[PDB]
C-alpha cells in the first residue's frame, strides 16, 4: 500500500474546493474534488470514443476515428453522429486536463512543493487549446480542428501543413524544431552523465558533481551545472511547445500562401535586390 | 432556524457562482478570439477543409 | 526487398516493428525493476508488510561504494524511519490522513518533515565541505546580484525579524546557497536561498511569520551544516506554508 | 442474502459512496447520449418531425 | 514567489581547475572569462577545454569540412559578398547524380566535392565519438555519453552513408545547406508514399514528444523540490532526503507510480537514444524494403482500404 | 451512531429539514418552468 | 426517506453544499448547450 | 469479528437498511421511468 | 499452518467465502434469466 | 474445491472486490458494445425496424 | 510428475495468480475476436443468415 | 531453496487446491469444446 | 550431458522459469499466427470449404 | 588446443551463456525467415503445390 516513507507526508491539508471531503486516498492516488472530476471526465470521453467507433462500424483501434464537424455548421452544434461527439468529447478532454492540473496544484501544496509542474502542463494544455479551439474559433469553424484517430490526425496534420506548401518554412515552426532537438539532446547528454556518476567504472567509488562538471568542461569546454540544466530542461521543453503553438495560430489567421514565399523579403531587400548571382539571380 | 435557511443558500451560491464565473470567463476568452478573428481577412482568404 | 513476404503480409518491417514491441515491453519491465530500489517492501499504514507489493519483483541488491570514506550503500535494503512519527489515525480504514498529534511543524511530518540523513556535512571532490559561509570562503564575493548582506528580514505577517549577516555558499558550484539571518536575541538561523525574495530594501520571507523565525533548527557548529540539519531547517521553512496560513 | 450488511465491514461507506454517484451519474449520461444519437430515439428530433417543426 | 528560475544573487570566486583522477593535465587549457550572463542562469565559468590527440583530430576534420562547403557556396555566389550574404540559405553541396551509381568518379562541381566534404565530416565525427568515451574513462566514469551518442550517430550514419550504400546510389543521401536538406526531407516523405504511415517514423515522433514531456516533468520537478536541495541529485542517490522523497510521492500519487533519483535518469537516457535508434531503423527501411508507406498502411490495418 | 462529521442526530435532523426545504423549491420552480416551456413546445 | 438524514452524519454538510452547487450549475449549463445545438428549442435562432 | 472499516455488526446493519431503503426508492423511480417510456415507444 | 499473507484466520476466510458465494449465485442466477429471455426472444444458434 | 475459500488467505478482499467491479463492469460495457455493432442484435434498430420508424 | 508442487517453492503464489488470471482473460478474448473475424465462424451473423434477419 | 517462506506442507496443500482449480476449469473448457464442436466442427 | 543439473548452480532458476516461459507462449502464438496466415494450413477456413459454410 | 578450457577463467560464464542463447535464438530465427520467404523453400508452399491444396 504505503511506500516506506510515506505515512508521515499523509496529513489533512492543503485542499483547494472542498475540506475533508474528497480529502483521501484510492490506492496509491489522490483523490480530491478534481480527482472526481478528472476520473469522470476521463472516463466519459473513452466511453464516448468507443460509442463513436461504434457508430462508425469499425473495432481496429487504429481505424477508429471522430472527425470534427464540417466546415457548413461553422461554430454551432451539430448532430452527434456527424460531428456532436467530436465536441462532446472535446469538452471532456478539456475538463480532463484542467482538473489534472487542479489536481496536481492541490498535491503540490499538500507536499509543501513549488508549483513548477502544473505550471508545465498548462504549457501543453494551451497548445492543445491552440489546436483545437482558439484557430477553429478565429478561423470561424469546428472543422479546422483535428480528428480523434491515431492515424487520421495524421491526414489532418499533412493536409494542414501543405496547405501552405512545405511547412517546414514556417519561421516560428523552425525555432520550435530547434528547440525539441536541443531538448532531446540535452535529456540525452544529462541522463548519461548523472547515470555515468553514479556508475562509474566497476569496483570504483561513486563520482562527484566535481566530476561531472569536469567532464563536460573537458568535453565541451563547458559546464552549466545541476540547477542549471534543470532550468535548461523546463525552458527549452516550455520554449519549444510555446513556439509551436505560435506557428500554428498564425498560420490560417494572418498568413494565407506559401512560407517559402515568405522568406523572400529578406532576398528583395533593396540595396542586394538586383545584384545578378548566385541562386536568388 | 432562518440562519441556517441563509446560511445553507450562501453555501450554494458561493459554489454556483464559482462556477459561473469560469463559465463565462471561458466564453468571454472565446468571445475575444472570436472578435480578433472577426478584425482579420479570414473571409476573404479562407483554408480548404484538412478532414477528408 | 521490396515486396518479400515470409508469410502473409510479413515482411522486414512487419519483423521489425514486432521484435521492437517485443524489446519495448522488456526495457518497461527493466525500467519500473530499477525504479523500485527505494521504499520497497510496501508497508500497511501500521507499518506492517503490506499484503499487496506489485507485478513487479524486487530486484538484485546492487552496492555503492561511497567516496572519503563514507562507506556502502546496497540498495533495495532494510529501510526504516529512525525516528519517532507524532501522527493518528483518523479513520480504521486505510487511505484517510493521518492528523498530527502535537504541533507539525516541531514535530516534522506534513510538509514539515525531513528524513534522518547523515549527520556529516556535505564534501566535494577533494574532501573539504561542500557548503561554507562566505566569510570562511577564500576569495569568494558576491558578483552581480542585489548584494543581502544588511538588508532587513521581513516575515509572512509584514513584520521585521531580522538581519541578513553572511551568505553561505556552495564552494565547487559557487552559487548561494543560504542565508544568515540574526534574530533579535543575537541568534543566527540559516535561510533557504530558494525561499527567499531579495528585494531592494528587504529580504522577504512568505513562507515564514516573523515569530516563527526563532523556531527554525540551529546548526551545532557555526563553521558547517550537516545534511540532517539541513533536511530540518529546509522541511521546517516548507511547512511554514501550509501550518502558518494564519498570521 | 441476508448477511450483505457486511460489506460495510470491508470498505468505508465515504469512498464507497463517492465512486457510486461518479459510477451511476456517468452510467446515466452515457445511456442518454446513447439514446440521442440514434436516429430513433433521438426525442428532440422525433418532436420536431412529429409537429412538423422542421 | 521566487521560483528558482534565474538567480537573485550571483558570487564569485577562484576557478575551479577541476578533478586529475588520470587525465593528462598537460593537455588541459587555462580557465577563460567568467560571464555574468551565463553566471545568471547557469554556471559563469568558461574552460578550461582538454585538447588532446582526438581533439586535435576532430576538429581539423570539422574545420576542413566546414570550410569546404563555405568555399563551394563561395564559388556558387561568384565571390561576391553580397550575393553570399542574400542567398545564404539557398546555396548547397549537392551529391553525385544519379546515374554515377556509388563511383567516386563524379566531377569536381557535381558531386566529388560532395564526397570530400562527406569524408572529413565522417573522421570529425567519428573522432568526437572517440573522444567522449575517452574523456569518459580518463575520469573513471561509466561510458552512457558514448553509447547515447553512438545512437546518435547510428541515424547520422543511415541517412548519410549506410543507406545510400544499399540503394546503390550517392545521390539518395543529404545535400549540405540550410533550405536544401529541408527540401531533401520534404521531398524524401513524398518519394516514399507518405512518411507518417511509417511506424518507426511513428515510434520516433512518440518519444521525441516524450523526450520533451518527461525532460519538462523532471525540470519541473527538481526545480520545485530545490527548495530541499533536491537539485544535488548524486547526494540525494547515495542519502535519500526529503527531496527525493517529497518528488517520488508527489508522482505516486498524481500518477500512480514513481522513479528514484537514479531510475528517472535510466528513463530520459532511454527516452532520447529510442526517437534516434527508432528513426535510424525508419529510415533504414524507406525505399530499401517499403516503397510506398501508404499503401504498406492500408495493407496493415492503419489506412482504410 | 457513525459520526464521521461531527454532528448530533438533532443536528443532521435540522440540517436536512432545511435542505429538504431548498430542494423542494428547487424542484417546485423547476416543475413550472418545464410546464411553461411544455405548454409552449412539447417534446412528446 | 425516514432516516436520509444520517447522510449528514457521513459528510461535511458546508462542502456537500457547494460541491452540489457546482454539480447543478454544470448540469444546467450542459443540458442548455445540448437545447441549442437543436435546429428546433434554438431560443436565440428565434 | 472480522474488521477493516471501524464498524460494528450493529452500525453495519443500520447503514445498510438505510442504503437498501435510499437503492429501492431509485429503483423504483428507474422503474416508472422505463414503463412510461416502454408504453410511449417500446423497444422490443 | 496458515500461510495467510492477508491477516484473516480461517473461520474469517470460510465465513467470507460464503458471503461472497451466496452474491456470485445470485449474480448468476439473474445473468442466466437475462440469457433466458434474451435466447427466447432472439436465439443466437 | 472444498477448500476454494482459502484464495481470502492469498488475496486481500478489498482489492479484488475493486477489481472484480472494475473487470466485470468493463466486460458489460464490452459485450453491449458489441452488440449494438451488430446489424442483426442492435435493438433500437430492430425496433426501429419493427415499428416503421424512421 | 508428482513434484510439480515445489513450484511454489519458487513461485509466489499471488503473482503467479494474477499474472495467470490476466493472461488467461486476454488469451480468451484473444480467440473469441479471432473467431468473430471470420465469417464462416461469427455466430451473430450464422444466426442472421439462419433466420433471415436484415 | 524456500525462495517464498512456505514449507513443504503448505506447498503440497496450495498445490492439492490449484489442481482442484485446474481441473474444474479444464473440465468445463473440455464440455464447451464439445458442444462447439457438436455444433460446428472445425476438422 | 548427465550432469546438465550444474546450469542451476550459475542461472537463478526464478529468471530462468520466467523467461522460459514467455519464451514458450510468444514461439506459439506466432507459429500458430504463421499457420493462419497460410491459406493452407488455415483450420478454420479448411472446415468452411470443406462444409460449404459460405 | 586442448587448452581451450582456458577460456572460461577470462569470461564469465553467465554472460557467455546469456549472449550465446540470444545469438543462437536470433540467428536461427532470421535463417528460418530468409528460407520463407524464398519460394524454392517455402516448405508451406512447397506443400500446397505437391498435395494441389488450393
Ligand atoms: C531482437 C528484438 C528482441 C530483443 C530482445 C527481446 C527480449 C526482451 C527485451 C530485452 C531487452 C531489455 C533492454 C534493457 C537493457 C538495460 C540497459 C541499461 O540501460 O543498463 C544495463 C546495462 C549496464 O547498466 P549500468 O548499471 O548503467 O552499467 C554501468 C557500468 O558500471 C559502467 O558503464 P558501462 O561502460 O558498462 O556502459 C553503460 C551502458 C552500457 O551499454 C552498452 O554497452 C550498449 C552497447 C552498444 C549497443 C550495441 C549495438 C551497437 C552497434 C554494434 C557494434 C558494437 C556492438 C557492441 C559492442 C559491445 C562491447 C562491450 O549501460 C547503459 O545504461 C546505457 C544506456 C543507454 C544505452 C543506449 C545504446 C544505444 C545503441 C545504439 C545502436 C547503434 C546501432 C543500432 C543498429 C540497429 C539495432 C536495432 O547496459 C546495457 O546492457 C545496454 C543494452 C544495449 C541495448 C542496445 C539496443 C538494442 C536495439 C534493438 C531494438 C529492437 C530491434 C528492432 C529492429 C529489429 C530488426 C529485425
Ligand atoms: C514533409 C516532411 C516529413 C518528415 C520527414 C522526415 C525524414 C525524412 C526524417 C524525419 C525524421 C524525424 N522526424 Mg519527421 N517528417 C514529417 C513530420 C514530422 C513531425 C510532424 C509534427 O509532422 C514531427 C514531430 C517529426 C519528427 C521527426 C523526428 C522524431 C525525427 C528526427 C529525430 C532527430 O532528432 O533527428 C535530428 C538528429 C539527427 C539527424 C542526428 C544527428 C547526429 C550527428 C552525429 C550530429 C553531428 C553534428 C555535426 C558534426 C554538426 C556540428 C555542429 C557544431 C558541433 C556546432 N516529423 C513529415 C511527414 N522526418 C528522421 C527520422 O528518423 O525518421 C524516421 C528523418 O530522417
Ligand atoms: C509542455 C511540455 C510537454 C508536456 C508537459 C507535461 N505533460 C504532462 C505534465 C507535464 C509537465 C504533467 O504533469 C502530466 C502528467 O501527469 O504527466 C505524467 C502531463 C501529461 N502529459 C500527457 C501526455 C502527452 N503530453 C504531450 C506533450 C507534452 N507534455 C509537451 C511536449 C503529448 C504529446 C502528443 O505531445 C502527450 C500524449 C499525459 C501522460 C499527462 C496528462 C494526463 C491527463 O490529463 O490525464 C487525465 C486524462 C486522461 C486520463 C484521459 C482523457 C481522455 C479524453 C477524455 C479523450 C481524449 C482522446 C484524444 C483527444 C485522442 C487523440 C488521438
Ligand atoms: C503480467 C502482470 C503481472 C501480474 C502480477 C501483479 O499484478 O501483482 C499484483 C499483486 C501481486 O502480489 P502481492 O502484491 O500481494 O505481493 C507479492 C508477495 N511478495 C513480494 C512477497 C512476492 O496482487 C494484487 O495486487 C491483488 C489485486 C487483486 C487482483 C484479483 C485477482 C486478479
Ligand atoms: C516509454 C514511453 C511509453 C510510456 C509508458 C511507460 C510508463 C507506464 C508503464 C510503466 C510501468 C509502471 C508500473 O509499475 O505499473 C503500471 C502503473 C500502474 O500503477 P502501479 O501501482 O502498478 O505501479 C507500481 C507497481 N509496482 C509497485 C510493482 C512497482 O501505471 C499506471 O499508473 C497507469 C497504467 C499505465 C498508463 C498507460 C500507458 C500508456
Ligand atoms: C508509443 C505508441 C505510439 C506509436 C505508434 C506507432 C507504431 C504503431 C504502428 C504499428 C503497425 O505497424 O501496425 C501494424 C503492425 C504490423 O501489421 P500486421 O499486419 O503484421 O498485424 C497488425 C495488423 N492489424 C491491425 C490488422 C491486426 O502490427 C502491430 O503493430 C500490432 C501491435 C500493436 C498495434 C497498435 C495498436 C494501437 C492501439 C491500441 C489501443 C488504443 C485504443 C485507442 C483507439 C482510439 C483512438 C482515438
Ligand atoms: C480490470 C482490473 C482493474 C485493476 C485495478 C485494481 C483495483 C484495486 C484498487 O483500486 O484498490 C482500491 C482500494 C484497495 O483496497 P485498500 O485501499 O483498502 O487497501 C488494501 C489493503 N492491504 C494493503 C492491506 C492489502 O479500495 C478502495 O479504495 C475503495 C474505493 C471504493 C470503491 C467501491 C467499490 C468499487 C467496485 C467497482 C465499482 C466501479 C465499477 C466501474 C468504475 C468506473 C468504470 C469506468
Ligand atoms: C471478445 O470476447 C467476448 C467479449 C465476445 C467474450 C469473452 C468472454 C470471456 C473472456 C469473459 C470472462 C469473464 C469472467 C471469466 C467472468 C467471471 C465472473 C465472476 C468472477 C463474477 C462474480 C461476481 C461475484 C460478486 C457479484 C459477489 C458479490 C458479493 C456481495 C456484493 C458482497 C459479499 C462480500 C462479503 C460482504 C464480504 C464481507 C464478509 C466478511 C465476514 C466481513
Ligand atoms: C453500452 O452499454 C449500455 C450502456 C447500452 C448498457 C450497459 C449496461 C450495464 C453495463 C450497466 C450496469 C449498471 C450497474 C450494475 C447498475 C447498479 C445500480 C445500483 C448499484 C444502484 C444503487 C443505488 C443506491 C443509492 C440510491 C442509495 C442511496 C441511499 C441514500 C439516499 C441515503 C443513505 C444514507 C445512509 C447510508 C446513512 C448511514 C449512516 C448512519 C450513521 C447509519
Ligand atoms: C494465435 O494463436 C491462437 C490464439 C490462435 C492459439 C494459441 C494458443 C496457445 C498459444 C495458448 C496457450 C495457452 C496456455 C498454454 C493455456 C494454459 C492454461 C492453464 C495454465 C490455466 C489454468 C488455470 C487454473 C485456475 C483455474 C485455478 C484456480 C484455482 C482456484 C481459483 C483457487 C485455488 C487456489 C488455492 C485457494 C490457494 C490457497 C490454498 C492455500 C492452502 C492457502
Ligand atoms: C446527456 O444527458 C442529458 C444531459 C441530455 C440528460 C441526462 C440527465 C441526467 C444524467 C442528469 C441527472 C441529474 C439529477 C441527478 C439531478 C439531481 C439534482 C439534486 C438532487 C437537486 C438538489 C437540490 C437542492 C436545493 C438546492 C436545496 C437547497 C437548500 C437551501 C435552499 C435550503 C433552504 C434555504 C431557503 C429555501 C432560502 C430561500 C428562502
Ligand atoms: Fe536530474
Amino acid at each position: 500500500a504505503l511506500l516506506s516513507f510515506e505515512r508521515k507526508y499523509r496529513v489533512p491539508g492543503g485542499t483547494l474546493v472542498g475540506g475533508n471531503l474528497f480529502d483521501f486516498w484510492v490506492g496509491p492516488f489522490y483523490v480530491g474534488f478534481f480527482g472526481v472530476a478528472t476520473f469522470f471526465f476521463a472516463a466519459l470521453g473513452i466511453i464516448l470514443i468507443a460509442w463513436s467507433a461504434v457508430l462508425q462500424g469499425t473495432w481496429n483501434p487504429q481505424l477508429i476515428s471522430v472527425y470534427p464537424p464540417a466546415l457548413e455548421y461553422g461554430l454551432g452544434g451539430a448532430p452527434l453522429a456527424k460531428g456532436g461527439l467530436w465536441q462532446i468529447i472535446t469538452i471532456c478532454a478539456t475538463g480532463a486536463f484542467v482538473s489534472w492540473a487542479l489536481r496536481e496544484v492541490e498535491i503540490c501544496r499538500k507536499l509543501g512543493i513549488g508549483y513548477h509542474i502544473p505550471f508545465a502542463f498548462a504549457f501543453a494544455i494551451l497548445a492543445y487549446l491552440t489546436l483545437v479551439l482558439f484557430r477553429p474559433v478565429m478561423m470561424g469553424a469546428w472543422g479546422y480542428a483535428f480528428p480523434y484517430g491515431i492515424w487520421t490526425h495524421l491526414d489532418w496534420v499533412s493536409n494542414t501543413g501543405y496547405t501552405y506548401g512545405n511547412f517546414h518554412y514556417n519561421p516560428a515552426h523552425m525555432i520550435a524544431i530547434s528547440f525539441f532537438f536541443t531538448n532531446a539532446l540535452a535529456l540525452a547528454l544529462h541522463g548519461a552523465l548523472v547515470l555515468s556518476a553514479a556508475n562509474p567504472e566497476k569496483g570504483k567509488e561513486m563520482r562527484t558533481p566535481d566530476h561531472e562538471d569536469t567532464f563536460f568542461r573537458d568535453l565541451v569546454g563547458y559546464s552549466i551545472g545541476t540547477l542549471g540544466i534543470h532550468r535548461l530542461g523546463l525552458l527549452l521543453s516550455l520554449s519549444a511547445v510555446f513556439f509551436s503553438a505560435l506557428c500554428m495560430i498564425i498560420t490560417g489567421t494572418i498568413w494565407f500562401d506559401q512560407w517559402v514565399d515568405w522568406w523572400q523579403w529578406w532576398v528583395k531587400l533593396p540595396w542586394w535586390a538586383n545584384i545578378p548571382g548566385g541562386i536568388n539571380g | 432556524k432562518t440562519n441556517l435557511r441563509l446560511w445553507v443558500a450562501f453555501q450554494m451560491m458561493k459554489g454556483a457562482g464559482w462556477a459561473g464565473g469560469v463559465f463565462f470567463g471561458t466564453l468571454l476568452l472565446i468571445g475575444f478570439f472570436r472578435v480578433v478573428g472577426r478584425m482579420l481577412p479570414i473571409q476573404e482568404n479562407q483554408a480548404p477543409a484538412p478532414n477528408i | 526487398m521490396v515486396g518479400v513476404t515470409a508469410f502473409g503480409n510479413f515482411d522486414l518491417a512487419s519483423l521489425a516493428i514486432y521484435s521492437f514491441w517485443i524489446f519495448l515491453a522488456g526495457l518497461i519491465y527493466y525500467l519500473q525493476t530499477e525504479n523500485m530500489r527505494e521504499g520497497y517492501p510496501l508497508e500497511n499504514e501500521d507499518g506492517t508488510p503490506a499484503a499487496n507489493q506489485g507485478p513487479f519483483p524486487l530486484p538484485k541488491p546492487k552496492t555503492f561504494i561511497l567516496p572519503h570514506g563514507r562507506g556502502t550503500l546496497t540498495v533495495p535494503g532494510p529501510e526504516s524511519e529512525d525516528r519517532p512519527i507524532a501522527l493518528a489515525r483518523t479513520a480504521v480504514s486505510e487511505g484517510f490522513p493521518h492528523a498530527p498529534t502535537g504541533d507539525p511543524m516541531k514535530d516534522g511530518v506534513g510538509p514539515a518533515s525531513w528524513v534522518a540523513r547523515r549527520d556529516l556535512p556535505e564534501l566535494d571532490g577533494h574532501g573539504h565541505n561542500k557548503i561554507k559561509p562566505m566569510k570562511a570562503a577564500a576569495g569568494f564575493h558576491v558578483s552581480a546580484g542585489k548584494n543581502p548582506i544588511g538588508l532587513p528580514v521581513r516575515g509572512c505577517d509584514l513584520e521585521i525579524a531580522g538581519k541578513v549577516v553572511d551568505i553561505w555558499v556552495d564552494i565547487p558550484e559557487q552559487m548561494a546557497r543560504f542565508l544568515e539571518v540574526e534574530l533579535k536575541d543575537g541568534s543566527t538561523r540559516l535561510l533557504p536561498m530558494q525561499m527567499v525574495k531579495v528585494q531592494s530594501n528587504r529580504v522577504h520571507v512568505n513562507a515564514l511569520s516573523s515569530d516563527l523565525f526563532a523556531g527554525i533548527p540551529t546548526i551545532k557548529s557555526p563553521t558547517e551544516v550537516t545534511l540532517l540539519e539541513e533536511d530540518k531547517i529546509c522541511g521546517y521553512v516548507a511547512g511554514g506554508l501550509m501550518y502558518a496560513a494564519p498570521k | 442474502m441476508s448477511k450483505f450488511y457486511k460489506i460495510w465491514m470491508i470498505f468505508d461507506p465515504r469512498r464507497v459512496f463517492v465512486a457510486q454517484g461518479v459510477f451511476l451519474f456517468l452510467l446515466a449520461v452515457m445511456i442518454h447520449l446513447i439514446l440521442l444519437s440514434t436516429p430513433s430515439y433521438n426525442w428532440l428530433e422525433i418532436s420536431a418531425a412529429k409537429y412538423n417543426r422542421v | 514567489e521566487y521560483q528558482n528560475i534565474f538567480s537573485q544573487v550571483q558570487v564569485r570566486g577562484p576557478a575551479d581547475l577541476g578533478m586529475t583522477e588520470d587525465v593528462n593535465l598537460a593537455n588541459r587549457s587555462g580557465v577563460g572569462p567568467f560571464s555574468t550572463l551565463l553566471g545568471w542562469f547557469g554556471n559563469a565559468q568558461l574552460g578550461p577545454i582538454y585538447l588532446g590527440s582526438l581533439g586535435v583530430l576532430s576538429l581539423f576534420s570539422g574545420l576542413m569540412w566546414f570550410f569546404t562547403i563555405g568555399i563551394w557556396f563561395w564559388y556558387q555566389a561568384g565571390w561576391n559578398p553580397a550575393v553570399f550574404l542574400r542567398d545564404l540559405f539557398f546555396f548547397s553541396l549537392e551529391p553525385p547524380a544519379p546515374e554515377y551509381g556509388l563511383s567516386f568518379a563524379a566531377p569536381l562541381k557535381e558531386g566529388g566535392l560532395w564526397l570530400i566534404a562527406s569524408f572529413f565530416m565522417f573522421v570529425a565525427v567519428w573522432s568526437w565519438w572517440g573522444r567522449t568515451y575517452l574523456r569518459a574513462q580518463a575520469l573513471g566514469m561509466g561510458k552512457h555519453t558514448a553509447w547515447a551518442f553512438l545512437s546518435a550517430i547510428w541515424l547520422w550514419m543511415v541517412l548519410g552513408f549506410i543507406r545510400p550504400i544499399l540503394m546503390g546510389s550517392w545521390s539518395e543521401a543529404v545535400p549540405y545547406g540550410i533550405f536544401s536538406h529541408l527540401d531533401w526531407t520534404n521531398n524524401f516523405s513524398l518519394v516514399h508514399g507518405n512518411l507518417f504511415y511509417n511506424p518507426f517514423h511513428g515510434l520516433s515522433i512518440a518519444f521525441l514528444y516524450g523526450s520533451a514531456l518527461l525532460f519538462a516533468m523532471h525540470g519541473a520537478t527538481i526545480l520545485a523540490v530545490s527548495r530541499f536541495g533536491g537539485e544535488r541529485e548524486l547526494e540525494q542517490i547515495a542519502d535519500r532526503g526529503t527531496a527525493a522523497e517529497r518528488a517520488a510521492l508527489f508522482w505516486r500519487w498524481t500518477m500512480g507510480f514513481n522513479a528514484t533519483m537514479e531510475g528517472i535518469h535510466r528513463w530520459a537516457i532511454w527516452m532520447a537514444v529510442l526517437v534516434t535508434l527508432t528513426g535510424g531503423i525508419g529510415i533504414l527501411l524507406s525505399g530499401t524494403v517499403v516503397d510506398n508507406w501508404y499503401v504498406w498502411g492500408q495493407n496493415h490495418g492503419m489506412a482504410p482500404l | 451512531d457513525l459520526g464521521y462529521t461531527g454532528l448530533t442526530d438533532e443536528q443532521a435532523q435540522e440540517l436536512h429539514s432545511v435542505y429538504m426545504s431548498g430542494l423542494w423549491l428547487f424542484s417546485a420552480v423547476a416543475i413550472v418552468a418545464h410546464l411553461a416551456v411544455y405548454i409552449w413546445r412539447p417534446w412528446f
